[PDB]
């Protein structure tokens, strides 16, 4: 059992093999600062919460069909949250979680047009029309 | 800590977008997104190399890992395009040498590769070059080969299928034997090699534990037994040569084929040697009877044994009868190709014709078909109706009817074409080559009207007058490439139709109502639109080739090729 | 008169046949 001290002073009771899913906390039981509990001031407490919930569930793979199920459902969150998760999976080192949170954002793009994108992400298009034309031209005449 | 934006996470996300058409979009959403696509794109394909400067490419995608360039137009594959026409690869290797320092895989398709420029490739990229594909290229020699096999010691895949070069020796193969380990696929399928020792091929099989595919020249299969025995993990083998002398009726009855072998095709295989496949036909998933020497009956007895066959390529000898066998034995079939055989001494037999009969039989049997290409001897509107009726996920459909036959049942196919294009809405590539009275201006306008997804079209003797071309032209929302030969359309008819086509970027044409002026074609002169005129090599009508390019006109035109530039 | 052009790969094979 290990203690992770969130970004806003918030101890977390977690099991052994749950906190090892992060090769950031794994590589930190060597130079064990686990004395004062593992400090991670770059994870909001609301997020760190959702992270452990993911690992918890995957660790119980000791006992594949119903996972793609829980996984698809776990992702039903808003964008700003989805992002803070990727940043977190990458602040730790949870390879299975990045392959999920990123693949979720990537699915939000897969199919939309350039307009439909900066729409559903609120991005101001900043291409001078010449630039936009050159890129569209390269894309449809030359490369792919 | 401020709120987290997409900006703070896009660098990561981009590398999970694989689809080339979604990167295409992602690159256009804003300046930052464009740069991030630019620095992370791994594979790029140029359908026509003359389409942009090799400089332009290295600037846009500095970090390519894989590249694929096509040169000569499809027509070259039918000895219709002059040898000297173009597609020289040198400008591109000197660009790779200097600016694509990350490239690990290169695929040249119908291009001109010289000894010099691949020695340049070899030295410039060396151990980093995992894969080299010389696909249907010309202009090099065994020296070139010897150079890349000695400088790229870690080659995983090496390919020369249908390439034409000069054979001076076999030290290139021997050099592979002596030093290569990493080889995974090795392919010289349609190739006249006469100086390579099979002992070398055998010693390669012994040394490359990851060897999975190998296609080969006219080696004597018997000389390959040493190979086959050593080639444990081998899954695919095409090629070789089955030569039967009467002095050994049981010559090939002691063949130890690799255990995993499931994709194959032996060259020149007759009915006498065909049996050697039976002991594992239940396992075969791909069959290349293209260069096999067996008759319509023999086809049926073999197809009959392969219930799990999902790809078959063969000559039209397969016959209506054969197709019927294929209809209820191989339900798993996904790809089928029927190239035209010897149309000289009758057919290859008296069942070696394919027709509405076999077609409609097949349409019912294998409804999983995704690619279907057939040289047929006679059709019916009805047959087409059943195509677009059963096999929905047809993606690539190609039909060509032989002028062999005198009268074809019912001829104008307008209403068949129509239900076909309407049922197969997954269709993306479509080829339709006929005889003159084959399709009417009405039927032609059907095509334009009901093919929303088609990006490539090859059209035979379709239409009756420039009316049908213009009607066709108001359609084809997604047509990019268009090839047509044997047509009654006029110069100004073509020109006007190109302007009406929304997506067109490449056009090749043989046979059209010309004019001494030549100025009729001019009425399609956009900017960035290059047009060229040709003869023919390996009575040949003038070709028209036109394509968009952000490069300008090529420097390397033969004398035999003319580039139009407004009033001459 | 535009004769059906034979794919080069086959054309080569049909002659290695005879
Ligand atoms: C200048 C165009 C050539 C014209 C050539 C010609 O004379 C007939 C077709 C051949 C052509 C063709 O590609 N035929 C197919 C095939 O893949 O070989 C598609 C058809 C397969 C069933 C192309």
């Amino acid at each position: 059992k290990i203690v992770l001290k969130s970004s806003d002073g918030e101890s977390f009771e977690v099991e052994e093999a749950v906190a090892l899913e992060s090769q950031t906390i794994a590589h930190m039981v060597e130079d064990d600062c686990v004395d004062n509990g593992v400090p991670l001031p770059n994870v909001t407490s609301k997020i760190l919460a959702k992270v452990i919930e993911y690992c918890k569930r995957h660790v119980e793979a000791a006992a594949d069909d119903d996972l793609k199920a829980w996984d698809a459902d776990f992702m039903k969150i808003d964008q700003a949250t989805l992002f803070e998760l990727i940043l977190a999976a990458n602040y730790l080192n949870i390879k299975n979680l990045l392959d999920l949170t990123c693949q979720t954002v990537a699915d939000m793009i897969k199919g939309k047009t350039p307009e439909e994108i900066r729409t559903t992400f609120n991005i101001k298009n900043d291409f001078t029309p010449e630039e936009e034309e050159e890129v569209r031209r390269e894309n449809q005449w030359a490369f792919e | 800590s401020c709120v987290a934006t997409v900006d703070d996470v896009i660098e990561q996300v981009m590398t999970y977008i694989t689809d080339p058409k979604d990167r295409d979009s992602a690159s256009l959403v804003c300046r930052r997104w464009f740069k991030i696509d630019s620095e992370t794109r791994e594979h790029v394909t140029m359908a026509l190399c003359y389409t942009a400067t090799p400089d332009r490419l290295s600037r846009r995608f500095p970090n390519l890992r894989s590249l694929k360039l096509k040169g000569k137009p499809r027509a070259a594959m039918f000895n219709l395009i002059p040898e000297n026409w173009g597609g020289y690869v040198t400008p591109w290797v000197t660009e790779i040498s200097n600016n694509l320092r990350q490239l690990k895989s290169v695929h040249f398709r119908r291009m001109i590769v010289s000894d010099l420029d691949l020695d340049r490739l070899a030295k410039a990229r060396a151990d980093d070059l995992e894969t080299l594909k010389l696909d249907k290229c010309s202009g090099f020699t065994t020296d070139g080969l010897l150079s890349i096999v000695t400088h790229c010691r870690k080659i995983k895949t090496l390919l020369m299928e249908e390439s034409s070069f000069s054979e001076k020796d076999g030290k290139w193969l021997h050099e592979l034997a002596q030093h290569n380990t990493s080889l995974e696929v090795l392919n010289f399928y349609m190739t006249e090699f006469a100086k390579i020792s099979p002992k070398d091929l055998e010693t390669i099989a012994r040394n490359c534990r990851s060897l999975v595919s190998v296609k080969v020249g006219d080696f004597e299969i018997l000389e390959l037994v040493g190979f086959f025995k050593a080639a444990a993990n081998l899954e695919e083998f095409c090629g070789g040569s089955l030569n039967e002398d009467i002095g050994m009726p049981e010559k090939y009855m002691n063949l130890v084929f690799p255990r995993k072998l499931c994709r194959l095709g032996l060259s020149y295989m007759g009915p006498n040697e065909m049996p050697i496949l039976f002991p594992f036909a239940a396992q075969i998933r791909k069959l290349d009877l293209l260069y096999a020497l067996l008759e319509t009956e023999d086809h049926c007895t073999l197809i009959q044994k392969c219930p799990n066959l999902e790809v078959l390529e063969t000559r039209n000898v397969i016959g209506d009868r054969g197709l019927e066998v294929l209809a209820q034995y191989c339900k798993q079939l996904k790809r089928l190709r029927i190239e035209r055989g010897a149309d000289e001494q009758g057919m290859e037999d008296e069942e070696g014709l394919v027709s509405q009969r076999g077609l409609i039989a097949l349409a019912q049997g294998c409804q999983e078909l995704e690619y279907m290409a057939v040289y047929v001897s006679d059709i019916t509107n009805e047959s087409l109706e059943s195509i677009g009726t059963y096999l929905k996920n047809l993606c690539d459909f190609r039909l060509v009817l032989l002028d062999r036959e005198e009268r074809i049942t019912d001829l104008p196919l307008d209403n068949g074409v129509r239900s076909l294009l309407i049922g197969c809405k997954k269709l993306r590539r479509f080829a339709f080559y006929l005889r003159q009275g084959g399709l009417t201006d009405l039927g032609l306008s059907y095509i334009g009207q009901y093919s929303p997804n088609v990006r490539w079209m090859l059209l035979g003797y379709v239409g009756e007058s420039d009316e049908g071309l213009m009607e066709f032209s108001r359609g084809c929302p997604n047509l990019q490439k268009l090839e047509m030969r044997g047509c009654c359309f006029s110069e100004r008819a073509i020109a006007a139709a190109v302007t009406k086509l929304p997506s067109l970027r490449y056009l090749w044409v043989q046979g059209y109502r010309a004019s001494m002026t030549g100025q009729d074609l001019m009425q399609m002169a956009r900017p960035y639109w290059n047009i060229e005129l040709i003869p023919s090599r390996r009575e040949h009508p003038a070709h028209i080739l036109a394509y968009y390019s952000l490069a300008g006109q090529r420097t390397d035109c033969p004398t035999t090729v003319r580039v139009l530039k407004e009033p001459i | 008169e535009l004769p059906i052009a034979r794919r080069a790969s086959l054309h080569r094979f049909l002659e290695k046949r005879k």
